[PDB]
């Protein structure tokens, strides 16, 4: 779901693309909500940290 | 409790002293509260008033003044009370 203004969503529940049980597993339709970027001084303008 | 871990906020008011020892009978003080959550702000209103009544709520107009506005940002769906056992 989306977020309300100034909501701090600290949750780490396993996201499901389709519909399948997940119990902390990385699998098809068992993905993590957490993603990251690898920022390097040589990355592009749009890829730099601000 | 017997712990304190991963705290993100703490507030303590000025210490006072109030009724603690065991008593049973008609109640003496009615302390009414309103608890609401608007856009992450937890608004607490309250009014303390003297009473001489054990039975149901007294009829009578009484306004609640605001006291606290706490910026917490927590998704609240359930709550529980805390009782004192002698
Ligand atoms: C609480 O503190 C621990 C430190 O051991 C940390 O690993 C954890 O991510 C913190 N947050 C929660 C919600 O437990
Ligand atoms: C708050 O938690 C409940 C789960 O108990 C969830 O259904 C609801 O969508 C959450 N609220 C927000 C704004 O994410």
């Amino acid at each position: 779901s989306n977020l309300k203004p100034f909501e701090r969503d600290i949750s780490t529940e396993i996201y499901q693309a389709g519909s399948t049980p997940c119990n902390g597993v990385e699998g098809f339709n068992c993905y993590f909500p957490l993603q990251s970027y690898g920022f390097q001084p040589t990355n592009g303008v749009g890829y730099q940290p601000y | 409790y017997s712990s304190a871990n991963n705290c993100t906020f703490e507030y303590v008011s000025q210490p006072f002293l109030m009724d603690l020892e065991g008593k049973q009978g008609n109640f003496k003080n009615l302390r009414e509260f309103v608890f609401k959550n608007i856009d992450g702000y937890f608004k607490i209103y309250s009014k303390h008033t003297p009473i001489n009544l054990v039975r149901d709520l007294p009829q009578g107009f009484s306004a609640l003044e605001p006291l606290v506005d706490l910026p917490i940002g927590i998704n609240i769906t359930r709550f529980q009370t805390l009782l004192a056992l002698h």
